[PDB]
């Protein structure tokens, strides 16, 4: 039954090995993807009464 | 125009399925529902068949539980006649597929004659066992998954009484849900005080079900609802305490203290040992239910016996009681 | 065995100084300049009766005009936003109900609860009728979602995760590793990944395709009732019981940010995001929810129009409006 | 100086009276929680009481303070005949009140299904039928007039109108509105204080070994309605039956004293956790 334990610590070993990127870039990232599709967010900027579907 | 006509169908189908909720509101408002929460090895399923009395494939299922209780027995005995036998119950120990032959099933009553039924604490098994080795359809055990639901009617009332089943159920999250249960119906073993829990070291079975009663007692969801609470087995507590073996106050050291209540309804011919525990169980169970609550929260205990015992008034008898101090208390006439 | 142990502390040790290299700098220093949102308050529009217990489950469907809800009573209705019109009442065999979904087609309706077994119904064929009984399984489900008109994916209270076969009524695929009762998930945009919030205060990533975990996130300090996905892909928030909501990063695998307040001590229900991803609602068991800011963890609007705990939520695919549901048998759609 | 002070101290009443009710009704229909089966007859004895602090409370002041009436003889009979309905229906709903209590205390399975919204409002409008029958039409019939030298005099005069009775409507309209509630809510009462004892030797059996509250809500509940309009009721029929023993200040005081039963009900009743948190919110 220990062969259980000896599955968990192959798991381990997949996930350490793996590529990882700064935060800096995954932020900047996030940053440019909120800047390119915030115009197009109904609940940031309200639509008018004449265009709103549920008024 | 063409869009008058679209608006008319689908206003006739609101109106059309608007009524027919109106009819099933009533029957939701009319049924009491009940929870049927306990412990493992505790006969709740018992109370369930035994309601079903108001409104063959098991045989086969029943060996298969008879080999369990046989390979059980005999591996508990590693802590002449027949030796190639017990050999071949080794053999025929652990087999996957289905055991059908009638040599083992021989060779079994013949290997049985031996002491280990005796020292039941020091293993684990099945109670059902020894009725079997020597009401059948109750008799039985088997643990499956899912809810099972009863409806029954009585005096123009009715009751949908259902159980939760966990085969490895712990820290529940599904308890949540039952808010609007008018009661919960609690079992406990009174014949397990001497008794050990999954073969794990554990506590006696009883300091567990103590244990899960103070999680239910106390709990943020759970402080509206009253508790009706059931001693089942009262038959083999008084086997027990009239044998010499498996001393009450070994196990619990408080019941040297304890004395017997000022009040007592002792059933008739009743000796005044057998009769000293039963109280003692039940005070135990009362001391957690008295400290908290805050007119809240009721525990109205009892004594019965799963197998014999009719207990349908009992239920409707509390249940009208429930209902009436929650509408005493809303109205502050209480 | 006891050898076997020397090497999992060596290699837990290896993530988290990887971790520990890669972070260059906190994300709030890098929006410090960002003008605020402002101050966001929108009010009540429609509300939804007929609902005769609590509610637990609700579901838009991808015209974002219909919706579908669960409850106590046996009931799963389907309704209309803009006219406020009952249009199926769907009886039900089990009066335990913790799940609902919609197909992407719009022709199937998914239900689960307490029964062990996933049921699917067929709108469009005029009578309701089951059209299969996904049973083997244990232990309660959590969450249902479709993939295409045959394939969904269902967790549950046993620790496992699967993916089903509708034509054939057999799992294709199983995943393990957790070691709780998982307890909410959601696909990826592509229908190619999907997360899976424990009972053990961790969530871990799988592959549809594959069947095995890729990473694991264990920032959290009690169970996890819900979780969401960023609209780019790249991003997931996590709302537990410790009264706290965090957001986390799969190619940075770091927790990114923290969501949390001095004066509320309720757990988490339900979380979803905005279309932009620029406000992270999130429902609270005190009797109301509140809107967060993605990326500056600031209160902009508080909805408090319920009677009792809020146990769902949801974010039309059009963005144009948000239903929250209730224990007190009643919809509300906000806008 | 008194004279005028004391009809200020009359203005501080009526703002209460109107103001109180107000308060209620609007509450109650605000909240969807509020709502229930029992709250349809609490908004309608606070409906009948801002009536009546709205319609009868000012004028019957006006009437007090300045002599002679000054609107007609028409309209104040009719303002006679409005007193009566307004104080007619306000007794009828607490019986109904406490017949309600009765039925959800001693059969509480039978409750939910033999009272409906239905049914609630068919009661309400036969009670609210049952009064304006005895009100509007003996009133402006003119069938109540008597006939006496003084009596008469006044009824011809139209400088101004006082209450002036028979011996039949006077035993009729007080038996009917006051006498025959009254046994009903006592029965109910003690009924219900006899359920409340023994569930409460229940209790103490079972687990007392380790009753002021429903003696001070009955106290409350009987005394202050008992208290405010049994004196009025029972010197109607002695001023009729004898020969004219009492002043008409008496009369008009005991009144008086009978009006304020509709300014304390919002207090004594819906004094709920519930309608606490409502009225704090709003
Ligand atoms: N002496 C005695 N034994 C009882 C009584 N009621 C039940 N039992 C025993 O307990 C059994 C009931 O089944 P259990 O083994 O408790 O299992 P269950 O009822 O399915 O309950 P769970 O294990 O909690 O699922 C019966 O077959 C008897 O062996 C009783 O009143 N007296
Ligand atoms: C002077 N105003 C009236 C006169 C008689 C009367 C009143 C109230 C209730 C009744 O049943 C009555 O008969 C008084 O309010
Ligand atoms: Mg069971």
């Amino acid at each position: 039954s220990i062969a259980q334990a000896r599955k968990l610590v192959e798991q381990l070993k997949m996930e350490a090995n793996i590529d990882r990127i700064k935060v800096s870039k995954a932020a900047a990232d996030l940053m440019a993807y909120c800047e390119a599709h915030a115009k197009e967010d109904p609940l940031l900027t309200p639509v008018p009464a004449s265009e709103n579907p549920f008024r | 125009e063409d869009q008058r006509n679209e608006e008319k169908a689908q206003r006739e189908a609101n109106k059309k399925i608007e009524k027919q909720l109106q009819k099933d509101k009533q029957v939701y408002r009319a049924t009491h529902r009940l929870l049927l929460l306990g412990a493992g090895e505790s006969g709740k399923s018992t109370i369930v068949k035994q309601m079903r009395i108001l409104h063959a494939t098991k045989v086969q299922d029943i060996k298969n539980n008879l080999k369990e209780a046989i390979e059980t027995i005999v591996a508990a005995m590693s802590n002449p006649e027949n030796q190639f036998r017990v050999d071949y119950i080794l053999s025929v120990m652990n087999v996957p597929d289905f055991d059908f032959p009638p040599e083992f099933y021989e060779h079994a009553k013949a290997l049985w004659e031996r002491a280990c039924y005796e020292r039941s604490n020091e293993y684990q098994l099945i109670d059902c066992a020894q009725y079997f080795l020597d009401q059948d359809l109750l008799r039985c055990r088997v643990l499956t998954s899912g809810i099972f639901e009863t409806k029954f009617q009585v005096d123009k009332v009715n009751f949908h009484m259902f159980d939760v089943g966990g085969q490895r159920d712990e820290r529940r999250k599904w308890i949540q849900c039952f808010n609007d249960v008018t009661a919960i119906i609690f079992v406990v073993a009174s014949s397990s005080y001497n008794m050990v829990i999954r073969e794990d070291n554990q506590t006696n079975r009883l300091q567990e079900a103590l244990n899960l009663f103070k999680s239910i007692w106390n709990n943020r969801w759970l402080r509206t609802i009253s508790v009706i609470l059931f001693l089942n087995k009262q038959d083999l507590l008084a086997e027990k305490v009239l044998a010499g073996k498996s001393k009450i106050e070994d196990y619990f050291p408080e019941f040297a203290r304890y004395t017997t209540p000022e009040d007592a309804t002792p059933e008739p011919g009743e000796d005044p040992r057998v009769t000293r525990a039963k109280y003692f169980i039940r005070d135990e169970f009362l001391r957690i239910s008295t400290a908290s609550g805050d007119g809240r929260h009721y525990c109205y205990p009892h004594f019965t016996c799963a197998v014999d015992t009719e207990n349908i008034r009992r239920v409707f008898n509390d249940c009208r009681d429930i209902i009436q101090r929650m509408h005493l208390r809303q109205y502050e006439l209480l | 065995l006891d050898q076997l142990r020397q090497e999992a502390e060596q290699l837990k040790n290896q993530i988290r100084d990887a971790r520990k290299a890669c972070a260059d700098a906190t994300l709030s220093q890098i929006t410090n300049n960002i003008d605020p949102v402002g101050r966001i308050q929108m009010r009540t529009r429609r509300t939804l009766r007929g609902h005769l217990a609590k509610i637990y489950a609700m579901h838009w469907g991808t015209d974002s005009r219909l919706l579908v809800s669960a409850s106590q009573d046996g009931k799963l209705i389907i309704w209309d936003s803009y006219t406020t019109n009952k249009v199926h009442a769907i009886p039900l065999r089990s009066s335990w109900v913790m799940t609902c979904a919609y197909a992407p087609s719009g022709n199937y309706v998914a239900c689960g609860g307490l029964d062990n077994i996933c049921s699917i119904y067929n709108l469009k064929t005029g009578n309701v009728r089951v059209s299969r009984e996904l049973a083997g399984h244990t232990g309660y489900l959590s969450c249902c979602r479709f993939l295409d008109d045959n394939q969904i994916v269902t967790s549950s209270g046993d620790t496992t995760c699967a993916l089903w076969d509708i034509e054939t009524g057999q799992q294709t695929t199983t995943f393990t590793g957790h070691t709780g009762d998982v307890m909410s998930l959601s696909l990826a945009p592509d229908t190619r990944l999907f997360v899976s919030g424990a009972c053990d205060a961790s969530a871990k990533l799988w592959d549809v395709r594959e069947g095995m975990c890729r990473q694991t996130f264990t920032g959290h300090e009690s169970d996890i009732n819900a979780i969401c996905f960023f609209p780019n892909g790249n991003a997931f928030a996590t709302g537990s019981d410790d009264a706290t909501c965090r957001l986390f990063d799969l190619r940075a695998d770091q927790e990114l940010m923290t969501y949390s307040h001095d004066n509320i001590i309720c757990g988490i229900t339900s979380v979803s995001f905005s279309k932009s991803g620029r406000l992270l609602l999130a429902g609270y068991d005190d009797f109301n929810c509140n809107v967060w800011d993605a990326l500056k963890a600031d209160r902009a609007g508080v909805l408090a129009g319920h009677d009792n705990r809020v146990s769902c939520l949801g974010v039309t695919d059009d963005g144009m409006a948000v239903a929250t549901g209730s224990w007190d048998s009643f919809l509300k759609i906000w806008n | 100086v008194w004279v005028v002070g004391m009809g200020i101290v009359m203005s501080l009443i009526v703002l209460a009276i109107v103001f109180g009710n107000v308060l209620v009704i609007t509450a109650i229909a605000k909240f969807e929680r509020l709502q229930t089966v029992t709250n349809y007859f609490i908004t309608s004895l606070a409906c009948a009481d801002l009536v009546m602090g709205l319609a009868v409370v000012p004028f019957g002041a006006a009437h007090i303070l300045t002599k002679t009436w000054t609107f007609g003889n028409f309209w104040c009979e009719f303002w006679t005949s409005i007193d009566v309905l307004c104080v007619t229906a306000s007794i009828e709903t607490l019986c109904v009140i406490a017949v309600d209590r009765y039925f959800a205390i001693t059969s509480p399975f039978k409750y939910q299904s033999l009272l409906t919204k239905n049914k609630a409002r068919v009661i309400i409008l036969m009670v609210w039928i049952v009064s304006g029958l005895t009100s509007f039409l003996p009133i402006q019939m003119h069938w109540y007039r008597a006939t006496h030298q003084e009596a008469i005099n006044c009824y011809a005069e139209e400088t101004c109108c006082d209450f002036f009775t028979n011996q039949a409507y006077a035993i009729a309209s007080s038996i009917v509105s006051f006498y025959v509630p009254l046994v009903i809510m006592v029965f109910v009462y003690s009924r219900v204080f006899q359920e409340a004892k023994r569930q409460l030797q229940k209790i103490d059996k079972s687990e007392g070994r380790f009753e002021h509250k429903a003696l001070k809500t009955l106290g409350i509940i009987m005394g202050t309605f008992t208290l405010c309009w049994l004196p009025f009721f029972i010197v109607n029929i002695v001023h009729v039956i004898q020969d004219n023993l009492i002043r008409k200040e008496v009369y008009i005081l005991l009144n008086w004293i009978g009006y304020v039963n509709s300014g304390f009900n919002p207090l004594i009743y819906c004094r709920s956790p519930d309608f606490r948190i409502a009225f704090q919110e709003l």
